């Protein structure tokens, strides 16, 4: 879910 | 007073893989490579199961050499998405997750009990997080810091259990203290  | 730090582990330096063993291998906890807020690669791990019931994904580390040191520092980066952003009125998602640890002379172990690891603590967001603008929302990287001992076997395995948090890791660095050397 993170994507930077 | 000054003590240096002996790194036994810095995750975000890892280049590739970590390689991290799941339990579940898989739909729990998953390796995921995102790019920082300077387009640097990190190797995270995530989950968020939030429209299931309780969770029990486990995640554990190699074996880590303590080298004699009495007492190590587990200091953890994360970031979580807040329960009150995400649907579902059964009341299971958690903003926290568990750390453990197993002291080992075997650094081969695979197939070990959760009651063979001992826990540290339950890790929550705090007061302690570097603020990182993503976009235009402010991003809390969050930092915490444990540490565990008297230890006494050879070295340990570190491992993380998620409950029901949307979660990434970020960062895992593990050290330990030792008095300055003399420069002969």
């Amino acid at each position: 879910w993170f994507r930077g | 007073s000054h003590m240096n730090e002996v790194t036994l582990l810095d995750s975000r330096s890892v280049q590739g893989e970590l390689g991290w063993i799941a339990s579940p291998l898989e739909g729990g906890w998953e390796e995921v490579s995102i790019m920082d807020e300077k387009n640097t690669p990190i190797r995270t791990y995530q989950v968020c199961n939030v429209m299931e019931p309780s969770q029990n994904n486990w995640l554990r580390t190699d074996w880590i050499t303590r080298e004699g040191a009495q007492r190590v520092y587990i200091e953890i980066k994360f970031t979580l998405r807040d329960c009150n952003s995400l649907p579902g009125v059964m009341g299971t998602c958690k903003e926290t997750f568990n750390l453990y640890y197993y002291e080992s002379d075997n650094d081969k172990e695979r197939f070990i009990r959760e009651n063979q690891f001992v826990k540290i603590d339950t890790i929550a967001a705090d007061e302690s997080f570097t603020q990182v603008d993503i976009g235009d929302r402010i991003m809390k990287l969050n930092t915490e810091i444990r540490d565990v001992g008297p230890l006494s076997k050879k070295g340990f395995y570190l491992a993380f259990q998620d409950v029901g948090a949307c979660i990434a890791l970020v960062s895992v660095r593990v050290f330990y203290k030792k008095a300055p050397l003399t420069v002969r």
